Parts: structure tokens; sequence; C-alpha cells
């Protein structure tokens, strides 16, 4: 079989006109029909172009696809790029033996606007103080990009051991999620008069802060 | 208005068996089409596995023509996959699609989408906290601590909530059970005349679990 | 010691060491205290001027023996060899062909100099012939390009129908050239029989597979039968599912080839050699315009000459040219994917346990017979 390489990481600002190349190893590429295929992430494919070129219903014109022959790849293109163009992104083709797909594309729109995260800050519940527990969840959402250092405190003094952060990660619109979780033990708790969450953003600053009631 | 859907996304072993199967719905099977199935190994592209007809007959990728089966049922209009003698490799996310045709391979629709784990580790239901509410709107959630593996799947109020909630990715421990949570924003004067009951489907270790929230 | 030298050309840099290892190990098989062999070659050309040059210059002028011609496996190149065997045809050098299919080479008297080991495209038309022995397809149509190939593949195949009570329906014919084939396909549609016979050239092949899926005769009861080529580059891809294109086994597998033909050629020089009277070959190629009296009885002892245990089974050659009779294997196409059903040995079709999709996503096997 034959291995369709795509580029690892693609991008393009939005109104504008992008290209992602399917570049065919061993046999000509306009010989097997390419397709193209948009996998939103957290959620199961969906062709965009069909046979080389050959489009559904809904999607629009500005998905469109050609084949170049001469330099053994498949190209999708897109126009008037939008906030919604922003998906992984592949082409697939077949052979007498198999049905190839290709590494993929990530394509981000170059150039899009920031947002200052809306954080939340959660105690232990009752019934975790109970189980012999104590964790706190800083829960951060819709920030745009993706980057954020979290620092927790009790009364005002750096928290170490027992701190876990996710890689924060994409969400539907394109503005990211992420989430924070402090292992305490319940008396660490009530020890103490307050807990802070710091969630500096690419230079701003957010902290919310809890009470033992 | 043609449909598919595949069975629960579990825990397999070293040198193990794959199980899964795909309910085709508003359609048939009989249908001209070739039945299939695709896998994505998390942080990763897209890999084929094999195909069968509404005769039985069979096709499979030369990579793994020797561990896969894929058969039918022409009553329940379903079909399966089974893969054996898996490895670390072979974690993956596992959807059955439609191969649409008369000429091409082309895959419309596909399945929704279900991560056979590849482990030794035990499959253990996670223990559900109510996070309750603390300017004209509030949050509130459902923290769903130590569990393996992924999946977990929630709503609120049996799918009422579609405006408000946000589920958060669940977090690796050290002890290598996970940790999530998740909230919905909500008006400032509901909290306590109005109801939200978090719906934690956990479905590897037959998990399904409801847990009431309330103004602390 | 005495040297016989053996020409060759063939593919890559790759090759010429897997000939001149040849030339060594049926060196080692041959006794070697009469007569010793030696391995003279140079690659090939594309521009088929050159290739007859690089025979004259590079090997006609080494006294050469024999002259083993193989290439590029692509369409294109099926006539490098056509300057190659002028040039070994002048002289009466026997010309081993070890790859090339065209029937303009093997036929009736016009290449005097050319063996080779591979059978033609023509002979496909006898393993049709065993198609619809088994299966029992009793009104076909044959189309056929109007070319060599084409009129060879089509005759060759109507003389074993003609001891039969049976030929063609119609027989149909249209250009080899033409990117319109709509027309000719009409009439055929409109007929009686439903299982159509090919033997066209890839992108002849193609036209006609496309323009008869546009005119509607793809599913049903109709079945598409064809060979090799009619299954190679071009055509296939843009051909139906259900057919049923031959391919032949080792029929592109170089070095399984060359190292047949200077065992065969071993096992002939000595046939040759142990005779009295045996003549020397001619020097050059510039200013030398005269045969060698052992160049036909070389190649009419080349043409009579066994070899069991090859590798592309046993070397054998016939009457009419001289080419092999090697098993095919019966291709079926099922969701873009050419994948064994049979396996014709020399003789007969013998099938596999494999399942059998017939045209338009056909489980039962249709008839011909209208439908």
């Amino acid at each position: 079989n034959f291995m369709l390489t795509q580029p690892h990481s693609v991008s393009e600002s939005p109104g504008k006109t992008v290209t992602i190349s399917c570049t065919r190893s061993s046999g000509s590429i306009a010989s097997n029909y390419v397709q193209w295929y948009q996998q939103r992430p957290g959620s199961a494919p969906t062709t965009v172009i069909y046979e080389d070129n050959q489009r559904p219903s809904g999607v629009p014109d500005r998905f469109s696809g050609s084949i170049d022959s001469s330099s053994n790849s498949a190209s999708l293109t897109i126009s008037g790029l939008k906030t919604e163009d922003e998906a992984d992104y592949y082409c697939q083709s077949y052979d007498s033996s198999t049905v190839v797909f290709g590494g993929g594309t990530k394509l981000t729109v170059l150039g899009q606007p920031k947002a200052n995260p809306t954080v939340t800050l959660f105690p232990p519940s009752s019934e975790e103080l109970q189980a012999n527990k104590a964790t706190l969840v800083c829960l951060i959402s819709d920030f745009y990009p993706g980057a954020v250092t979290v620092a927790w405190k009790a009364d005002g003094s750096p928290v170490k051991a027992g701190v876990e952060t996710t890689k924060p990660s994409k969400q539907s619109n394109n503005k990211y999620a992420a989430s924070s979780y402090l292992s305490l033990t319940p008396e660490q708790w009530k020890s103490h008069r307050s807990y802070s969450c710091q969630v500096t953003h690419e230079g701003s600053t957010v902290e919310k802060t809890v009470a033992p009631t | 208005q043609v449909q598919l859907q595949e069975s629960g996304p579990g825990l397999v072993k070293p040198s193990g068996t794959l199980s899964l199967t795909c309910a085709v719905s508003g359609g048939s099977i009989s249908s001209s089409n070739w039945w299939s199935w695709v896998r994505q190994p998390p942080g990763k592209g897209l890999e084929w596995i094999g195909e069968i007809y509404h005769s039985g007959n069979t096709n499979y990728n030369p990579s793994l023509k020797s561990r896969v089966t894929v058969s039918v049922d022409k009553s329940k209009n379903q079909f399966s996959l089974k893969l054996t003698s898996v490895t670390a490799a072979d974690t993956a996310v596992y959807y059955c699609a439609r191969d649409v045709s008369g000429g091409v391979n082309w895959f419309d629709p596909w399945g929704q989408g279900t991560l056979v784990t590849v482990s030794s580790a035990s499959t253990k239901g996670p223990s559900v906290f109510p996070l309750a509410p603390s300017g004209g709107t509030a949050a509130l959630g459902c923290l769903v601590k130590d569990y393996f593996p992924e999946p977990v799947t929630v709503s609120w109020n049996s799918g009422a909530l579609t405006s408000g909630v946000h589920t958060f990715p669940a977090v690796l421990q050290s002890s290598g059970l996970y940790s999530l949570s998740s909230v919905v924003t909500v008006p400032s004067s509901s909290l306590g005349t109005q109801t939200y009951i978090c719906n934690v489907n956990h479905k590897p270790s037959n998990t399904k679990v409801d847990k009431k929230v309330e103004p602390k | 010691p005495k040297i016989v030298n053996i020409g060759a050309v063939l593919s890559t840099r790759k090759h010429e060491q897997m000939f001149r290892e040849a030339v060594n190990q049926a060196n080692k098989r041959h006794g070697s205290w009469k007569i010793q062999l030696n391995a003279t070659s140079v690659t090939h050309k594309p521009n088929a001027i050159q290739m007859a040059l690089s025979v004259c210059e590079d090997l006609i002028s080494s006294q050469v023996y024999a002259i083993l011609v193989s290439h590029p496996p692509t369409p294109n190149d099926h006539f490098t060899p056509t300057p190659v065997s002028y040039t070994a045809g002048f002289y009466r050098i026997p010309v081993l062909g070890l790859t090339t299919r065209m029937s303009i080479y093997s036929d009736k008297s016009i290449h005097l100099s050319f063996l080779r080991t591979v059978p033609p495209y023509s002979h496909q038309s006898s393993v049709w012939f065993e198609m619809m022995r088994v299966y029992s397809w009793n009104h076909i149509i044959l189309l056929v390009s109007d070319d060599h190939e084409g009129r060879a593949a089509q005759k060759r195949l109507e003389t074993l129908l003609e001891e039969r009570e049976s030929k063609a329906e119609k027989v149909l014919q249209f250009d080899p050239g033409t990117k319109n084939v709509t027309a000719l396909l009409m009439e055929a549609k409109e007929l009686e029989a439903r299982v159509i016979i090919l033997s066209a050239s890839e992108d002849d092949a193609a036209t006609v597979y496309r323009a008869a899926a546009m005119l509607n005769m793809t599913g049903s009861g109709y079945v598409w039968l064809v060979g090799e080529r009619e299954i190679s580059g071009n055509a296939l891809r843009y051909a139906p599912d259900g057919i049923l294109g031959l391919q032949l086994i080792n029929g592109k597998n170089e070095s399984a080839h060359i190292s047949d033909a200077v065992g065969v050629v071993a096992q002939a020089v000595h046939e040759l050699l142990e005779k009295e009277n045996i003549t020397d070959p001619p020097r050059g190629c510039v200013g030398n315009t005269n045969i060698w009296k052992t160049g036909p009885l070389f190649k009419r002892v080349l043409m009579s000459s066994k070899y069991a245990d090859g590798v592309t089974g046993r070397v054998e050659f016939n009457e009419d040219g001289d080419r092999k009779f090697a098993n095919y294997s019966i291709m079926n196409l099922q969701n873009r994917k050419l994948v064994q059903v049979g396996i014709y040995n020399g003789t007969h079709v013998i099938p596999n346990d494999r399942k059998i999709i017939w045209p338009g996503g056909e489980t039962e096997k249709p008839r011909g017979y209208q439908v």
C-alpha cells in the first residue's frame, strides 16, 4: 500500500484562501477517487468533499477540491475562511489492496480574538469531607489562546504538593477548556482561614477564594 | 435518513479480544453498500480495518489480515467487528461506517465512536459528589472522583438542560484513576424552586448514577 | 577453458548483478570442463533509437551468443525490444524476452529471432475459453481494439470457439486511439447476450468502461470478462466492480525471469557446442551484414529446450512463436480492490474457497442471456 502525506499543521487568516496537500507515495493520484474529511474535535468525522471534488448538500462552495496530476497530490482548498474552519482534516484514497487515509492537517485560523478566562472555584462537597478527603475544584472555561498558569494559595502562601492541572484543550467554540484539582486532607481545609486559585492568562490575573464554612 | 450506532466503549486485556458491534437505523443492510470499520489511537489520525457485504463476503486490511473478523445479522439489521490478540498500540476509538459503494470507498454516515481501552487494570464506577451553588446567575455541579477507564458521560435533568452546561476533560492522577467535574450556570432565582439532576453515565463498568444538587 | 558470451539488457543496475549472479550459479551448475560462460550486459534506454546502438556498440560488439531483453514494466516500454529485435534479427542472434507481452512479437513469422519466457496477451484468449468452459457462458459479445494485439487476441479466441457450435453473438471493434466510444456501445447494449469480453489497452479500456457506466451497463445480470492490462493502470481506475480481469503469475517479476533465461541458455549452449559443425557468431555491428550459420540452429535448439524446476514454473516453448505455458491467476473486483477467486493452472481453472461477487453487487452468478 501507499502512504498519503499531509502538512502536519497548516494555518490561514479569516476571509482568505488556504490549501491542503495530499501527497500519494506510489501509484498515480488521479487514478483512485480522493475524498476529504473534517473531523471536529470530540466528534466523529464527516465528508466535506466526495469524488475528488464532488460536494454534498449543505457543505458550502468554499469547500472545493482538485487533484494535482503533476505533483501527485489532491488539494482541499477553502476560500473565505471562517472561525468554524478551524478543525482537523483528512484526505482518503484507496488502492487494489487497502483503504488509506492521510496523516492529517491541523488548521488553526491565524488572527483571532483573545478572551479573559471565566473561572469557577468549587469547595469540597460535604459527602467528600465525610469520606475523609478534601478536593478543591477550579474549572477554567472560555479562553483564547490555549495556555493558562494556575496557582493554589492557602491564606496567601504557595501550596505545592497535591496540585493537579490539565493540558488545557479545545472546545466547540474554538476557545479552550481547562480545570484544576487540589488534593488536601480533611483537616488542612479547616486549619487555615482561606484558599485561593490564581489563573494568570497571558499577563492578566484572576483568583477566587474559599473559607472553612 | 440512514443511521448507525455501535456497542459499549470498554476495557480489553493484553493479548485479548476486541468485541464491537453496530446496529443500523433508518435503513437496511441488504442495501448494496459495504458495512465496515475504522480506528483512531488518541492524538493521531485514522486507519482502516475491513468490510462485509450483505451476503457475508469479506475483505481485510493486509497489515491485520490475520487478526480481524467482521460478521453480520440480517434480522436485527446489525453487524459486528472482532479484533483479536490485542496490545498497547491497539488502544483507540472505533467507528463503524456505511461505505457508500458503486465504485469507490467513501464513508457516510459514520458511527458515533467508542474507545476500546486496552489495559490490565480494573473497571470501577466513579464516586459522585454534589457541588452546591454559592450576578443574576450562579453555578453548580457534580464531582466525579477516581475512575477507569474513559469514558464517563453526563447529562443535566436527563437532556432538559442544554442551555448552560460545560463538561471538562478529566485529569490523570498518579494513582492512575482520573477525575472530572461538570457544571451548569443557572439563573440565581431558580436556586431553591427548580431542580438540577446530573445523570452520571459510565458505560464500561455498568455505572448509572443520579445525584441531586442544592443550595449549600 | 573457452568463453561463450551471453548478452543482456535489464531494468536497473540492480539487475545487472542479478544477471551476473545467474551466469555464476549456472556455471557452478554446468560441468565447465569443456566450455565456460561469461556475462556481458548494459542497462536499457527509454528512447528506442539508443537502445539499438547500445545493442550494436555495447552488445553485438562482443561476439554475443544471445541478448536477454527486459525493461521498466510500464506500458510505454513494451516497444523498447523492437529496435533490439531488428538489431538482433538482422544477424539471427536469439533475442530472449523476459517481460514484454504485446503479441506482434510472438506473431506467426515476423520476429524470426525473438524468444520469450512470458506468454502473450493473446494466450489469455484460451483462459477466457476456460472461463466459458466453467460457469457456462453460452452467449458472449466480444469487443476488441482494431490493432495487432486485438486481432491476434480475437482470432485466437474465435479458432477455439469454431470447433464449438459457437462464436460471438456479435464481434465488435473500435479505434485504438478514440476518446469517444458512446456510439458503438449503443448497439452493444441493444442485444440478446449479457456477458461482454474485451481485449483493449489500459487507456482504450478505460474509455469504454466509464463510457459503458455513463450508458447504464454496469450492474443487473451483466458480466464483464477481461484480462490483464484491462485491469492495469488506467483501466480498472474507471472499470466496474464484478469484473474478472486476469493477471499473469510472476508477469512483472524480472529477477525471477532472468534466473530462467541463463539456465535455459546454459542448457541450450551446452546442447549446441556438443555438436560437430558449430560456428562463431559475427563480430561487430558496423560494416558487417551477414548471419552466422548457427544463428537459426541455436534458436531452433532454443525453441526446443526444456527445464524443470525453473521459478516461474517449468520453462517450455511452442511452435508459432516460442512462449511458455505458465499458470495465470483469475482476479475479481470487490470494493475497488483486486482479490483472487481462482487459479488457472497450465491447463484449466481450479477455484479456491473464496466467494465471488458479480456486477451491481450481485451475490448470485448471473447467466448472460437477456435477464
